């Protein structure tokens, strides 16, 4: 139910990466914030470059 | 309210950058070094107060309002004022050159959202200058006039800026008498003969920027040196010249082509007159001799090992008495004196035992 | 969840360089059979689990 996977090939599993963007459901929260550029907030989560 | 202002990140500004010729061919990197005492984070400002002054933690836009080159002996920038909204940019020498209208520079967009890395462009060429140095016949029999490096431009939005020489910025350079002469470089040679006096000019291009090394027989030539100075390298591994040895074999190592001929001038000191602690010599050489080296390939033409065997002859090896001496080997160039010396620019041997 | 994982090139050993220095780094010509004959086993099991 609140699970998401991301599978990649071999050759993309270096630095594979999901970027979560959370848009309002709301058309005011649109509106007010569309200048101050918080009205969608984005996040990434990748494979860490690890020794 | 005035708030919590943390940058958990800023520019970043390294060194061995994609060098540009000045030639039309570009896309060619003559190896660059951007010289000591040049540490990232640049100063920058935030493109939003108000998003700044509770938490930076979101996509922004830094417009760059400090960028340094230092070089060895001063340091030139190119920096937004933005109390005039100018950007201005100052040589080497410390002195305004140049204010243009508006932001120029490129302003630094975040890649994440409170990450703190930011991106832009930086592009560099160089542009001749004229910097008169004057090789004497007292020691090569013909005198040479050189036209140094040039003064080295930031270019923004496909526009060049000098930055002031870039002898003192770019690796490598070559130091006569404490002159630095890189590419781009004019060597006017006066030829003296019995008929009286002649000139001519032979130009250096970018593409004869051409870093060369000075090695040891003993020590590696195909590997590069990376704990030589940019002036010399003091080999103190022992040496003892034998009474049948009249030629010192070295290692002359090229990365990219070296097609004009030069010399290595062998100025030996004693060893009391030379420091060694420090590297310089605290007196006039007490010998000086030279050997002519034709630069040729020795296998394949043109394909041949990037690394030469030198045969360094003295002019009189008896003039030395035997006892204990410091040895510099230097590249002093004819006709159209090429670019060479990074790691190193001399080879000094300061353990040297002439023995007869 | 209800997938099942396959094969995945996910590397191969660079090489077997020997050093052999009176100023010759030594970087080996690699022969394709040898190579592969040196290392052919078909099972490397790991130890650690999430390791």
């Amino acid at each position: 139910q609140n699970t998401l996977i991301y599978v990649v090939p071999n050759g993309s599993f270096v630095g594979s990466n999901i970027k979560l963007t959370y848009t309002t459901t709301d058309y005011a929260v649109l509106h007010y914030f569309y200048s101050t550029g918080q009205y969608k907030v984005f996040k990434t989560v990748s494979v860490p470059n690890v020794t | 309210s005035t708030l919590s202002l943390v940058a958990k990140g800023a520019g970043v500004v390294e060194f061995l950058l994609t060098a540009y010729p000045y030639t039309g061919n570009i896309t060619f990197a003559p190896p660059w070094f951007i010289a000591e005492n040049v540490v990232k984070q640049p100063f920058m400002t935030y493109s939003d107060l108000q998003f700044a002054k509770t938490n930076p933690s979101a996509i922004l836009s830094l417009s760059t309002v400090n960028i340094t080159v230092v070089g060895l002996g001063g340091k030139a920038s190119v920096y937004y004022n933005s109390t005039s909204g100018q950007t201005v940019i100052t040589n080497i020498y410390g002195q305004t050159v140049a204010t243009l209208s508006g932001n120029v520079l490129p302003t630094l967009t975040e890649l994440a959202a409170g990450n703190g890395t930011f991106t832009g462009s930086l592009q560099f060429t160089i542009v001749p200058n004229n910097t008169v140095v004057q090789i004497p016949s007292s020691l090569t029999k013909t005198s040479f006039a050189v036209y140094t490096n040039g003064s080295l431009a930031i270019v923004l939005n496909g526009k060049a800026y000098s930055l002031g020489p870039a002898g003192l910025f770019l690796l490598p350079f070559v130091t006569y008498t404490g002159s630095a002469i890189g590419a781009n470089a004019t060597a006017i040679i006066t030829v003296s003969d019995g008929v009286g006096t002649s000139t001519t000019q032979v130009p250096i291009t970018a593409e004869n920027f051409t870093p060369i090394r000075l090695a040891p027989f003993q020590v590696p030539a195909q590997v590069p040196l990376p704990n030589a100075p940019k002036l010399k390298y003091e080999y103190n591994g022992s040496i003892v010249i034998t009474p049948q040895q009249q030629v010192l074999k070295i290692y002359v190592t090229s990365i990219l082509p070296y097609p004009q001929e030069f010399q290595i001038q062998a100025f030996v000191y004693e060893a009391s007159q030379f420091n060694v602690h420090t590297g310089s010599p605290t007196a006039a050489p007490v010998y000086f001799s030279y050997s002519a080296v034709r630069a040729y390939p020795a296998l394949g033409i043109g394909t041949s090992v990037p690394n030469l065997l030198v045969y360094v002859q003295l002019q009189g090896i008896s003039n030395l008495p035997a006892g204990k001496y410091v040895i510099v080997l230097s590249a002093v160039p004819f006709a159209g004196g090429p670019v060479l010396s990074e790691y190193p620019a001399q080879l000094i041997f300061t353990n040297v035992t002439l023995t007869q | 969840f209800g997938v099942s994982a396959v094969q995945q090139y996910l590397g191969f050993i660079k090489s077997i360089s020997v050093t052999l220095s009176n100023g010759t780094t030594v970087v080996i010509p690699l022969t394709t059979s040898n190579m592969q004959t040196l290392f052919p086993q078909l099972v490397g099991q790991e130890l650690q689990a999430c390791n």
